[PDB]
């Protein structure tokens, strides 16, 4: 299943944590924090 | 013995022994209620008496699978007013032909000769003049003007957008070198710049943080947010309405009693607005920007007086069923699955509902 | 279960002919007053009369309140019995004549048939549809919701008014919930999740509930008991709509308001429609104003007009006072503490002191009511009080004497346990002697004047 | 119905010859009080005539002498044509507003603005409704309506289709539509379509189809008081305070504007002004501040006639420490003419008891009526009138079809009159709590 | 701290015979009154009988409050004991009658039982999904015992709690599923090192054992007043604490009375009736007394205890006097206890207890002199001199309070009677009842 | 800057056979009128207008109470 | 606390399938008057930064009991970036970049009364109307 266009996902475990960003939000303002703005 | 629900109905119907004879018909319903009161009258989701008009559905068979549910709810109390009063200038604030005062008076009293308009304020902004302080209150002439013309609800919506930046300064500009710095245009907001509430939220030992939440914690810890409601209003009604035979009244009813801006503020941003804001190339501040409707204090009853019958209530509503529940749990631990025989066939259905609640097996 | 001053009173104890049995239903004596209270019960059960006044007149401790509570039991649960003291009338929120009117209309009941017209189902689809408004500044608005409801007998798709979607939204409904929608009010209830997908691993502590059996659209009928005052309060503080006034009116603090005659009159029209529609039975009841001497000349002068109303309950006053000053009218003295204007309106049931053998009977009724098994010499002892001391002092000794007897290991109260109760627990008169003798002069150990 | 039998239910009017103002010895439920009924009829005439503003009349006389009855007779003989406000003087001591504000609102309630307006109303049985709802809604639809005399079809505009769907209008429904507002009231279900109403329970009523044209102009004659216009203009739902109360003190400049506008509507001929009555029951419960306000409120052009009743002799005026007749200050009594009610003769008591025995469903034997008359002389009209109900209830306990002397004797024995009640008090003074608080509970 | 009654720890009676000991549990003397209060105390515990009004009467001091405080200690925490000063009733937010109704209903407990369910486990993983620009949130919790792992879906309310608690993998947490509250118990992993600002490392814990879910029966006691407040309202239940509650309508109470009876028949609730103690009861008005007298008559009325110092004294709100300042038809419903002024050996024993409670080492002669002062100045004054003499003794570094310190305290601080003479000796220089005064030498 | 919708013009009265609409004749005088009105206010009117939002500025006043 | 010298994502070693972007750390530089630090933060701070609209040259603090951040304002080192900008600037924090201090709070019990009986920070319409 392809992930939701606008739910950014945080996951934390023994390895620490990560944030994963939908391909639809890269190139939006919400991508700017991740180095992937417009 | 009989549960109080059984006992009440049984007593009211056995009282008919004094009135009539029919004895067989009565003693049949004795056996009914003494088995379970839901055989006699099913407990079902219920609400206060509605003292209002609504549109009844006249037929189910004619209705079809797609139906429009209009909001039909209206008051039976019904205030007939002529349009001469309600529309054609008997309302002094409503400008139009006839009401020639209202249009002049609105402009001059709210703008021209109104002290809060920026041009008037700007003439009073120095020395001993009545707006001298406005340099040191953090509002601009525009915000002061707005706050003097918008009502308490609209002003409270505007507060929802703002950042308590003077509270953050209390965390940062601490030290003698910081001189407890404050922006000079906020100089008079002393109690915002110096307030334990901000510090108590940042310290890691939450001692004063907890001392400030005592009331809300213990309220919740007492379970009062989850305990069943012990009362509700016996009657409920919608607001009384003007009835006027004009179209302006119908528009103005919708503008006030179903006020779009208040409703939008309470219920928050619309889903397409959330989509536009999240997919936009640059950030945009939504309105309002969040749902300003509070959380309900009762975490289960929320904002309505509708009760749903509990299965625990159903169990205890029959004295036999309440007594049988202990015996069946004993019999379960005795190694027996449920096996019972009934003089009334409909009681088998209630036991299937009971067993599908309990998840014990036949 | 708990035992109180009147737990032994069960009724008026009359014959079918309306004569009083000298000891019945917990009473001893007052027979003429119990017979007069019977004819008042007949006046109430025969709905035909409005605004008749009864005064229970008699000294303190003569069973005036026992008579009023006995009336409340002869009328049974169906008829509204509305008890107040005259000291409840002084509200800080609203004028005291408002509280009287609220109590007058609380004493008139209505039993009314109501049809609730509702939709029930598992939400299987929920799809909002919206418009870009012209620039009102609040932005886009939901124009309608499309919602799919599934019951056991198939399913239906509802295109909701957005006013009802606000009910759905404030109820935090989701797809896969079971909901109840009430088309009377536009109100919504989330009943639960479906029992479908009822997996255990939710932190949400969901109540999974079965799919509604039957048709997805239902039209159940139920019978509601309400007072006229319940309608007044509903229409004065509206809360059953989904409009903004009804919505905010649930967030504001509740406060009483001086409901106008205009509202009350127009609710008479509404209720008379229910009568003519055959959906309501009007069941007028009784207002018991205990301690009616604590009313004032404005209360009494209002009651004149209130009783002349074309509908009003029966009012039963009780007073225990002789010729006394009318409150708020220090110029005026009258019997019972009731204005001479108002006393003319009432039927007075005078109430008389008990004889010593009646006190003995009451003591025995009261003892066995409390479960105090009591010897006959002990009964005679307790009944020497009530003659020499108030009757109430007798009845109050029974519980200490029971405790003392059982602490002494006795199964039953002897004269000894009362004679100890008499010593630990004084009457007012013996205590009044202690005051006058100890406070015979001032000092460090004196009572304060 | 919801009106029960009450103390004044027998009063149907003033009982006066309208051609001459001669009081008939009895009619319309009033007995005797002829001179007082004549004077109240002269007041009634000048109330209806409207030309005279702000006169106060006091009705003065002993208790139970027909003062309220004459007030009720005037209200019954004015009817809906004139505003009639009844005020117990206890009512103005509000916690929401000062008593002069409450007393202003009472004067404002007693002047009517009569406004005459028309609308086209369309009424008939729905033959069918088609609405396409073409996802989307309210796109297009046709309505057929019939009376017994006509049938017509209409294309509906989209905001009318919303109204029809909002009211769940169905084939067979008898509806009225006000055209300019577009509200739909379902007057009922047509009997011929009864079979279609499968969801309606058997308790449902049905109606015959309407008659005449589908559309006609119906004129409505509203009367709205000055107080209602005042309250409407107070706030955005000002009228909502006409029900709940919670009007404040309405600002004087709002009232002054409204008076000017109502003078405009009168001069423009758009509205009539209809002066009513304010009846102040037991006016002596007012205090000296109230009477000072009333004195000049009566001098307003938009003042009703004020009618007042007092039981009181020379008595202490409230809010001061001196005495005056009726308990009313002489400066106020200078502005007031007075009607006196006298005590009743035994035959008038007999007639009032007979009338009261007609209004209650009671048969009195002639000797029971004679005994109640004798009791009425000795114990007062009100007490004997309360023995009527008591005697019927006792008679019904013995299953008697007529009330006999035995039933009246049981009533007299069971229920004390005021005098025997006082005598009982004057004997029981040690058992009753005295004005000193002293009481003896011993036997 | 040490307060006026902190030494009172019970009623000091034999639980079997109700015989008062001459001194125990910090009470001394008053044996007749302490036995009477012990009979009342037992009929409080028995619950069977409603609406008994007991008046404790006596001169000032003589322990009437001390007796009432001894009763409260002997009931423990579970039974309600609503202390009320009669001057609290004169609210501006509600009538005296409503204020009394609330005070009665505060004194009846409803003891409600529920089965909670709780979780106890190590968090192995957390996933949270958040809608950009707010609104919806979603997530999954993976949580572990030595014996189970399971993945629980999380709603927004739980994700708020999880993030407010800053829950992380390796935390040990417990969740009350019924209330939704979370608490971190500790951590099983170390605190990591890859990130800064992770904050405090909580207690090390071994992983919880057994099943994740456990049922937990818990019991909560709430007043009838607390049920009233939340059932008269949709919103604003802080009125339980802020006191914002208005005059609650009687329809709500009538419903609640019916429902609490039904909850008792259902076995959902136990009613636990307690005490309303009205101190200074002579301060009520005639209107208050004519409410209590009939409020007592209800099945849910508490047992009412009162204290009065007053003699034959004026009733407030009326023109006339009565014993205790209480109306006679009120006192008709009252059984009266009389406390008696103490003897010198009773004074000595009380002052020894006060000295021991304040941890003051009196010399025997100082205790004798304080007893002599106690006889003539009063027990409260002689009590006040104990702490005062301790301080004076500390100035001179004395290891015990000597007679010199008590004399020094007696010198510095006047008793009431001596102050009354001081006033009489300076009537020219104090402000009179005429308002006249002379300021000159 | 005051303006009012007087109604719908009755030239559109047959745009449908039924609509929830109020149809009014076209204005029959000049489209423009100029008239001079001598307006009176008082200093108290200026107080009240400046003390608080008045009329349609304060809709939440419909709640009453506070 | 500091002026934000930098914000920079650390790309994760093991990106989540279907997302294409996966960050394992966000690095922030904070400068004070008394020094600056390279700060490695859990990527969840993205939520605070994006809501709070933190930018390089803004003055912020990070509180360790939440891991969230709050923005005081833009550093007055940038007050000349434009001829007009619609915010006031705030000075660079004159303390250390990292504060760990004991703090002693003067409180009365009456302060606890009012703080419990009328909570101050509530974000709903009735709270916010209440505080107006
Ligand atoms: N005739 C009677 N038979 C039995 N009990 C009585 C009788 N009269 C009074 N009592 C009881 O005596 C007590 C006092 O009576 P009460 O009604 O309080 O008198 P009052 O209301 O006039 O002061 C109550 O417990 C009441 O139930
Ligand atoms: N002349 C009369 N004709 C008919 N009924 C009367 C007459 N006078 C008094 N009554 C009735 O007797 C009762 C007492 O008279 P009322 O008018 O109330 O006297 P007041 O107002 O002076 O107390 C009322 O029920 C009234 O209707
Ligand atoms: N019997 C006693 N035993 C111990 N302390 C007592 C006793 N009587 C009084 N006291 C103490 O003396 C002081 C006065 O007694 P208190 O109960 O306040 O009298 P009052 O009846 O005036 O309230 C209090 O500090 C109280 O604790």
């Amino acid at each position: 299943k392809r992930p939701d266009p606008m739910m950014i996902r945080w996951v934390n475990n023994k390895m620490g944590s990560v944030v994963a960003v939908p391909e639809e939000l890269l190139g939006t303002h919400a991508g700017v924090v991740f180095g992937a703005g417009p | 013995e009989l549960s109080y629900r059984q006992r009440a109905m049984y007593q009211s119907l056995r009282n008919q022994i004094s009135i009539m004879d029919t004895l067989m018909n009565l003693v049949m319903q004795f056996r009914k209620v003494c088995n379970h009161p839901d055989l006699f009258e099913r407990a079902d989701t219920s609400s206060p008496f509605f003292c209002g008009h609504f549109a009844e559905t006249g037929s189910f068979l004619r209705e079809g699978t797609n139906v429009a549910l209009g909001y039909s709810t209206r008051s039976l109390v019904e205030y007939r007013l002529p349009r001469l009063i309600w529309c054609d200038g008997g309302r002094l604030d409503k400008p139009g032909p006839g009401n020639l005062v209202a249009g002049f008076r609105s402009k001059y009293l709210n703008h021209m000769m109104n002290i809060w308009t920026p041009e008037n304020i700007r003439s009073s902004l120095e020395g001993i003049e009545n707006f001298t302080w406005l340099r040191f209150v953090d509002t601009s002439l525009q915000e002061a003007y707005r706050a003097s013309h918008t009502d308490v609800f609209a002003r409270a919506v505007d507060l929802a957008s703002k950042q308590n930046r003077l509270g953050h300064m209390q965390i940062v500009y601490d030290e003698p070198e910081d001189k407890k710095w404050t922006p000079v245009h906020a100089l008079f907001q002393i109690c915002e710049r110096e307030n334990p509430k901000a510090v108590a939220e940042i310290t890691t030992e939450g001692v004063l943080r907890d001392l400030m939440n005592i009331a809300r914690v213990k309220y919740r810890e007492l379970g009062l947010c989850r305990l069943e409601k012990a009362a509700r209003p016996r009657a409920s009604a919608p607001p009384i309405e003007v009835v006027c035979d004009s179209r302006s009244a119908v528009i103005e009813r919708e503008n006030i009693m179903f006020h779009p801006a208040m409703r939008k503020a309470l219920f928050g941003p619309t889903p397409s607005e959330i989509k536009e804001a999240s997919f936009g190339p640059r950030p945009v501040t939504l309105y309002p920007p969040r749902a300003l409707l509070p959380a309900p204090d009762h975490d289960k009853q929320r904002f309505t007086n509708i009760t749903v019958p509990s299965m625990a209530r159903f169990v205890t509503d029959s004295g036999k069923l309440a007594k049988l529940d202990e015996l069946l749990r004993e019999l379960k631990e005795g190694g027996h699955r449920v096996l019972l025989y009934f003089q009334m066939t409909r009681m088998i259905d209630l036991m299937e509902e009971y067993l599908t609640y309990r998840n014990y097996k036949y | 279960h708990r035992t109180a001053a009147h737990t032994h009173i069960k009724g008026l104890g009359l014959n079918s002919s309306g004569i009083a049995e000298k000891q019945a239903a917990g009473f001893v004596g007052q027979c003429a007053a119990r017979e007069a209270c019977g004819v008042v019960v007949d006046l109430i059960k025969a709905h035909k009369m409005a605004g008749r006044g009864v005064l229970l007149a008699g000294g303190p401790g003569t069973g005036k309140t026992a008579l009023a509570l006995a009336i409340s039991q002869e009328l049974g649960t169906k008829i509204p019995f509305c008890p107040i003291t005259g000291s409840e009338i002084y509200s800080t929120e609203v004028k005291k004549t408002e509280v009287l009117m609220e109590n007058f209309r609380r004493a008139i009941g209505l039993r009314v048939r109501e049809t609730k017209d509702v939709y029930e189902g598992e939400v299987t689809e929920m799809t909002p549809e919206e418009a870009e408004n012209p620039l009102g500044g609040y932005g886009k608005t939901i124009s309608t919701l499309l919602i799919g409801l599934k019951s056991a007998r198939g399913q239906k798709k509802l295109r909701l008014d957005p006013s009802i979607y606000e009910a759905i939204q404030k109820e935090r409904v989701q797809v896969g919930d079971v909901i109840y929608i009430e088309t009377n009010t536009g109100a919504c209830k989330r009943v639960g999740r479906s029992d479908a997908y009822a997996t255990e691993f939710d932190l949400e502590a969901e109540e999974y509930v079965p799919i509604p059996k039957g048709e997805v659209h239902k039209k159940k009928e139920i019978v509601q008991d309400v007072t006229l005052h319940d309608l007044d309060v509903a229409n004065a503080r509206p809360q059953g709509g989904q409009d903004i006034i009804s919505m905010m009116g649930q967030l504001m603090k509740p406060k009483m308001t001086e409901i106008t005659d205009k509202l009350r009159m127009e609710i008479n029209k509404v209720v008379q429609k229910y009568i003519n529609q055959g959906v309501a039975e009007l069941i007028p009841g009784v207002l018991f104003i205990d301690e009616a001497h604590m009313l004032d000349i404005e209360c009494f002068t209002y009651l004149n007009k209130a009783l002349e109303s074309p509908i009003a309950p029966i009012v039963v006053l009780a007073s225990n006072r002789g010729i006394a000053t009318i409150r708020g009218a220090d110029d005026l003295k009258a019997a019972h503490g009731i204005p001479p204007d108002f006393l003319q309106r009432l039927l007075i049931i005078p109430t008389h002191p008990y004889e010593p053998d009646e006190i003995r009977r009451i003591v025995r009724i009261r003892a066995q009511t409390e479960g105090v098994q009591l010897t006959d010499a002990a009964v005679d002892r307790v009944a020497e009080h009530g003659v020499r001391i108030s009757l109430r002092y007798c009845l109050q000794l029974l519980a200490p004497a029971s405790i003392l007897a059982r602490v002494n290991g006795r199964t039953q109260v002897d004269v000894q346990d009362i004679a100890e109760a008499e010593e630990l627990f004084l009457d007012a008169r013996r205590s009044a002697n202690i005051l006058t003798s100890t406070g015979e002069s001032g000092g460090l150990h004196g009572f304060i004047s | 119905g919801l009106n029960l039998i009450a103390a004044h239910s027998h009063i149907r009017g003033l009982g006066v010859d309208a051609d001459t103002l001669e009081p008939r010895p009895s009619s319309q439920g009033l007995v005797g009080q002829e001179k007082a009924r004549k004077a109240a009829a002269v007041v009634l005439e000048m109330i209806k005539q409207g030309k005279i503003a702000g006169r106060a009349v006091l009705i003065a006389g002993p208790p139970s002498t027909g003062k309220t009855a004459i007030a009720m007779g005037m209200a019954q003989s004015l009817g809906q044509d004139v505003p009639f406000t009844t005020l117990a003087a206890s009512e103005i001591f509000s916690l929401e507003m000062s008593k002069t504000e409450a007393l202003t609102q009472a004067f404002r309630k007693s002047i009517g603005v009569r406004i005459k307006e028309e609308s086209e109303i369309m009424e008939g049985e729905v033959v069918e409704i088609q609405i396409d709802r073409s996802t989307g809604g309210a796109k297009q639809g046709k309505l057929t309506i019939k009376t017994t005399d006509m049938e017509a079809i209409y294309d509906m505009g989209s905001k009318m289709i919303d109204a029809m769907t909002k009211e769940r209008v169905m084939a067979g429904d008898i509806i009225s539509i006000d055209k300019s507002s577009g509200k739909i009231t379902k007057l009922g279900r047509s009997y011929a379509r009864s079979r279609d109403y499968d969801a309606m329970g058997v308790d449902t009523k049905f109606l015959q189809c309407p008659e005449g044209e589908l559309q006609k102009r119906k004129e409505v004659v509203h009367t709205v008081s000055l107080h209602e216009i005042d309250v409407i203009n107070s706030r955005t739902q000002g009228f909502l305070a006409l029900f709940s109360g919670d009007t404040g003190e309405i600002r004087s400049e709002i009232r002054d504007q409204i008076n000017t506008k109502v003078a405009e509507w009168k001069e423009e001929g758009k509205a009539e002004i209809v002066p009513g009555v304010l009846f102040i029951d037991e006016v002596h419960m007012l205090d000296i501040e109230c009477f000072s306000y009333i004195n000049r409120a009566l001098e307003s052009d938009l003042a009703p006639i004020v009618i007042m009743a007092s039981n009181r002799g020379v008595s202490r005026i409230r809010g001061t420490d001196y005495k005056s007749p009726h308990g009313l200050p002489l400066d106020f009594l200078d502005r007031v003419v007075i009607i006196n009610t006298h005590p009743y003769t035994p035959d008038e008591l007999r007639q009032i008891l007979s009338i009261r025995a007609q209004e209650e469903e009671v048969d009195l034997t002639p000797d029971a009526l004679a005994l109640l008359t004798k009791i009425g002389q000795e114990a007062g009209l009100r007490y004997a009138s309360n023995l009527i109900t008591t005697s019927q209830l006792i008679a019904a306990k013995r299953r008697a079809k007529q009330v006999g002397v035995e039933d009246v004797q049981r009533s007299f024995k069971l229920f004390y009159d005021p005098a025997r009640s006082v005598r009982f008090v004057q004997e029981s003074e040690k058992r009753l709590i005295g004005n000193d608080g002293v009481v003896d509970f011993s036997y």
